[PDB]
């Protein structure tokens, strides 16, 4: 009694976040899979979605 | 009316034109700033 929202995602438990995957925000981001080649420091960073 | 002060060959103590200022100094001069095009291989070449 006194729930705000709830919704459905990605299981944290079967994708764990030690190996392949990672989930904080809603997007299910891995590492380094496809990095832009010649771009600035800040970019590459949505590439990882 | 009125020869030239050349072409005349006599020698002479006239007029000139001046101004006021140092002229060469403001306390400034043009300052440009020049962004960079965000990274390379996106880079327009053909215009022709």
């Amino acid at each position: 009694y006194g729930a705000a929202v709830v919704n459905i995602d990605l299981n944290r438990d079967f994708f764990d976040t030690a190996t392949g995957i990672d989930l904080t925000k809603g997007i299910p981001l891995v590492q380094d899979l496809l990095v832009p080649i010649g771009v600035t420091a800040g970019a590459e960073q949505s590439a990882e979605y | 009316v009125g020869i030239p002060k050349l072409e005349v060959d006599h020698i002479s103590f006239s007029n000139v034109v001046s101004m006021m200022t140092a002229n060469i100094r403001t306390g400034d001069d043009m300052a440009v700033e020049r962004v960079n095009p965000d990274d390379v291989r996106a880079i327009n070449i053909r215009n022709a």
